[PDB]
């Protein structure tokens, strides 16, 4: 159970099993969860990535958002790493060479065409 | 002035009007571009998987306009680049300017980017490249397309205004585009009517012109030894050459090329 | 000489009084500044986010001044340097001292800097002939250097010293004054139909570069063109066929709706946020 | 062909490649055909690919024009790449011909298994091949030990398109091979 935001909405945290119902599928659920303030069909996966730039190292995992019936809350990597850059390395300059190479690592990982296997994000819950 | 036609790509209906405006427009009506006071664009960028008519597209509006077609493929490029003769890229611009209209088409602008895997982006043939086109007169309807498999390791200096500024996607054939690229691949040789030509076009999903050019060449080439038997025992032999991982990079580009554009919604008072 | 006036970009004015404080008063009063005992100042850099107007307000000084202007994009700073001729630097100098008095601009500064990658040092071929000359210079003919960069950072120090490019200068994107002036700009000697709000549209475009200002008045006339092509192709096929008022005689409101449907923001906040950090490591120094 | 025992289905693709074009260019005119410009072997080193390229060369009674691998590397160092212009030339003076690179990835191989895969003596043999007429029957076929290596840009349509196996050494190139197939999985189609 979790608060609620006045006109009957749950706060629904990260990872919550939702009251929509899953036009995809691969959860055994039937129902939309809850990742970042919008409703998905299946959980995120995620892999970790690492951002080296001026000597720093951040430890930064990536939840990418395949298998979405929507076609549009798809994950991708063009946004996916300019967020990730953005958030840890604001306002620097050559940041685009980090964002390039965010998306290689990402589509690498991403990349490895199993889709049977699908590796939820482990949340409990549904 | 390549034979090449729109008939022999098939689909692509935005692709194809963006390349009319592009390059028919500004020839056939200068007058309207002088009076709207409107500078044509010096250049387009094709990005897509390999081989999915790219090449076939610029060639089939150079037809449409009758322009003449340059083609500088990229082992041309990298013979510049590895002998440092950059230096002819300036003639090769004149021989488009001498051809006017001309069409002149770089099959891979990312070959060198891609021999070269610690510096930069920037390279001393597209620098050329950049300079020819910064220091060519737009009076001239000599139009720049420059393929390119790898939208992003492309120099973004050339990507600028006054450049080949705008990009165009260039998809995997659609089940409209692959019957008509099988169609016209066999159009040379004795087909027999037995083949549908559109259910093998529905069945093989996914597969860019190459792909479809490779069957059709194993189907014939067997015939050599045509029915709905030997194209099958080709098809069993047909290979995706484009994986759905390969596309995802170039869909999701796209994406986030349409996406930036968020002031659709703005409206005067 | 450059056509181009104050009133194409019509903001940055603390920009333009520096920009006449350097530029203008060496040329216009020689005799406060040999009185005072003031050197004239070499050059300066703008830095800023790309497509900002730097070339613009390098082309508006030298028109006010009535000045000789000869632009080097970075370009010919990277032809200069794969192909080993940085010499040409010199001759490029000496006719900025032919064509006395000059602003001589350097579109890309950094743009060798960026093809080495933002193992060597900061100095190389190019910009050391460029320091060279400018060092080498009569210092009362009236030349001024006007740098432009990108990514100020990767600029080598040495360029950033006393007496050569002293002054950085930030060119951020256009106010909405500054848009309004870009877009009347663009639109000039352009038929645009006087009940588009040129004002309502630099409104809505805030954080809109001068560059895509421009790409917004393409392809409002591109959008123009082809309607006015699609209606004459149309008096066809009902002329000719079964046997005159002009279809699309302005850009109408409507073309400039449709053109901000292609509009995007070239320069991201992040890059806003780039540029305005660094004036700040600049000033709290 | 009897000094290499067995291998049936590669001298069944070499004829196919090579012997028919020369011997019925009626019948793939007929069918409008572009005879593939060349092909490439792969397999454990001294398997008999530089033997099989002569026996097929002998069987179509062309001349054999053979290019080893130090020629190559020989090209790569000193930056003559401007010979591989002389020696396609010598190939379409025979005008039926089997031009032959012993070792295409020699010079892949030398660069390490920093930059990318192009080189320029590759970059000058992909150059003739693609500026090489379909009317002069030249047979470009090329042999690698380490086909992961090779430049893919030489394996595209219109140059060495044709990948054959000429068999923890042998592991590799099985791996390879199955790479090469496992995705041609389509073999199924049937005509309604």
């Amino acid at each position: 159970v979790r608060k609620v935001r006045g006109d009957g909405s749950i706060v629904y945290l990260d990872g919550d099993r939702t009251n929509s119902r899953s036009t995809g599928g691969k959860c055994g659920c039937g129902f939309k969860h809850f990742w970042d303030g919008k409703e998905y069909d299946n959980l995120p996966e995620a892999f970790p990535i690492t951002l080296e730039w001026g000597g720093r190292v951040v430890r930064e995992t990536v939840y990418w958002f395949q298998y979405e019936s929507d076609s549009s809350l798809n994950s991708n990597v063009y946004d996916v790493a300019m967020k990730l850059v953005t958030k840890h390395f604001p306002g620097e300059f050559g940041s685009e060479i980090l964002v390039q190479k965010v998306v290689h690592t990402i589509l690498h990982q991403t990349a490895k065409k199993n889709p049977d296997d699908y590796t939820p994000v482990n949340i409990d819950g549904a | 002035v390549p034979q090449v036609t729109w008939e022999d790509i098939g689909g692509l209906e935005d692709v194809k009007r963006e390349l009319q405006e592009l390059v028919q427009y500004p020839v056939e009506h200068p007058d309207k571009f002088l009076k709207f006071g409107m500078t044509p664009s010096k250049g387009v960028l094709f990005y897509g998987p390999p081989g999915c008519g790219k090449t076939l597209l610029a060639k089939a509006i150079a037809n449409e306009c009758q322009a003449n077609f340059i083609s500088i493929k990229g082992p041309e490029l990298l013979t510049m680049w590895f002998g440092e003769s950059e230096a002819n890229v300036r003639e090769i611009f004149d021989k488009a300017r001498q051809a006017a209209p001309c069409v002149l088409f770089f099959d891979e602008l990312d070959s060198i980017a891609k021999a070269r895997g610690g510096g930069g982006a920037a390279d001393r043939v597209i620098n050329q490249i950049l300079t020819e086109m910064d220091g060519m007169s737009t009076k001239k309807n000599v139009f720049i397309i420059g393929a390119t498999n790898r939208p992003d390791i492309i120099d973004p200096a050339i990507l600028r205004p006054g450049r080949l500024d705008q990009l165009i996607y260039i998809p995997l054939p659609d089940e409209k585009s692959r019957v008509a690229i099988l169609k016209a691949n066999l159009r040379k040789s004795p087909v027999a009517k037995d083949v549908d030509l559109e259910f093998l076009a529905k069945m093989t999903n996914g597969f860019s012109g190459a792909d479809l050019t490779e069957i059709c060449q194993r189907a014939c080439k067997l015939a050599i030894r045509i029915r709905r038997d030997h194209f099958e025992e080709a098809m069993r032999f047909a290979r995706r050459s484009v994986s759905d991982n390969d596309i995802r990079k170039y869909e999701m580009f796209a994406q986030t090329l349409q996406q930036s554009r968020g002031f659709g919604s703005f409206r005067f008072p």
